[PDB]
């Protein structure tokens, strides 16, 4: 089985956690530090990035 | 494009080596210059980039 | 239309045979040279432009 879940409120960790001795692993990510490379992004991305809407001469 | 010692720019990626300091625009021959199209115009934009970099969060 | 090293633009077809690189704008008769009537200001139509024509998946 394979699943990703975008939660943004963090309920469901204890849904999803069990003893250690079940060999149940989870793969929970903090985002904080996931260490997202910024030379992966493209032309919109990098001007959303770095521009913002107030200038006029983007 | 010419320095402020007066070097002038072969290649413009020598900017990444470091920050180039240019000479003042004015119309006598000594010192004969104008101000690029891009000259004096993202300062705002400086801004927003440096504040971006010394960020605390991402 | 003058180019960079100071060459006039004779005829606009050489357009068409490669790309070229113009000077900037100076107000003295010397090497006095102005914007056109639409310079800096579609580019981005450029950006999609070179995006759509790099695809590989069309």
């Amino acid at each position: 089985s394979h699943i990703i879940i975008f939660d943004i409120h963090s309920e469901y960790k204890s849904a999803f956690e069990i003893d250690k001795n079940e060999d149940f692993n989870l793969n929970y990510l903090d985002v904080e530090k996931l260490k997202l490379p910024y030379w992966l992004m493209n032309s919109e991305e990098l001007e959303t990035l770095f521009i913002e809407s107030n200038e006029q001469n983007s | 494009p010419k320095l402020s010692n007066g070097e002038l720019v072969e290649n413009r990626q020598i900017y990444f080596n470091e920050k180039l300091e240019f000479t003042s625009s004015n119309t006598s021959k000594a010192t004969k210059a104008s101000n690029g199209p891009f000259n004096g115009e993202f300062n705002r934009f400086l801004s927003r980039f440096e504040t971006k970099l010394t960020d605390k969060r991402l």
